[PDB]
């Protein structure tokens, strides 16, 4: 449903609400929200 | 953090000359001629580059995480 | 329990006068997000104890500051419930 | 008057009500009760 990345072997995959709170791949218990798609401006200045 | 793209006060534009001023200190070349012979006259630009601390060096140590 | 999750219209009651729309369909927002102040950047709702009974827990932006989301972070705490720590940063 | 005691509006229109509220729908039935046990045979000291 949701990309995530995770904390210490830095391995993106997606959640549904339902999965427990984990690294799919390592199993690290911290894991970090993707960056919006969306682009974003700034003036420069 | 990193070297700032113009000098502050005067604006001299002094962001290139950072690895020419840091291989010109390898030769052990005194810090005051080496900025000599980057043309740094203006003693802004001088404290511009000399005080200077690369810090980004420490923050690219760090793992990336993604 | 209560969940991180988007508050609803109808469904879900006390809804703050602050924008929703930023937040996900897990109640967070993604990072790099502009908002500006009293917009809602978690979204917690807690069931009523004995459909339109669900207080709304959202925590919203400090009113006075503004900023772009760098950073979100989710876990779980001691007890194995959810844990969400936003990072906002701004230029000063 | 509800200006008297605070019913907090803590989630829109669905809400409860001050413990007073309360007290004075208990004390509403007792006297609906009491009334209700005068013109019917009941035993004086329960009326009581
Ligand atoms: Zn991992
Ligand atoms: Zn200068």
């Amino acid at each position: 449903g949701v990309k995530y990345t995770c904390g210490a072997c830095a391995h993106n995959f997606s959640l549904n609400k339902s999965d427990p709170v984990r690294c799919k791949e390592c199993g690290h218990r911290v894991i970090y929200k993707a960056r919006t798609k969306r682009m974003i401006q700034f003036d420069a200045r | 953090m990193i070297i700032p793209v113009r000098c502050f006060s005067c604006g001299k534009v002094v962001g290139d000359k950072w690895d020419a001023y840091l291989r010109l200190l390898e030769e052990g070349k005194q810090e005051g001629d080496a900025l000599d012979e980057l043309k740094l006259k203006r003693y802004c630009c001088r404290r511009m580059v000399l005080t200077h601390v690369d810090l980004i060096e420490k923050f690219l140590r760090y793992n990336p995480l993604e | 329990v209560e969940e991180f999750e988007k508050p609803t219209r109808a469904t879900t009651l006390r809804l703050k006068h602050g924008t929703y729309e930023k937040l996900d369909e897990d109640g967070l927002i993604a990072p790099g997000v502009r908002v500006s102040g009293d917009d809602i950047i978690i979204g917690k709702t807690t069931p009523i104890p004995p459909y339109h009974t669900k207080r709304d827990a959202s925590t919203p932006l400090r009113s006075t500051e503004n900023g772009i989301v760098d950073q979100v972070l989710l876990t779980t705490n001691q007890e194995g419930l959810k844990f969400v720590k936003v990072r906002m940063r701004t230029t000063k | 008057p509800p200006q008297v005691r605070p019913s907090i509006a803590m989630d829109e229109t669905t809400q409860g009500q001050d413990d007073l509220t309360h007290k004075l729908s208990d004390i509403l039935k007792a006297n609906i009760n009491v009334q209700k046990l005068e013109m019917d045979g009941s035993p004086q000291h329960i009326i009581n």
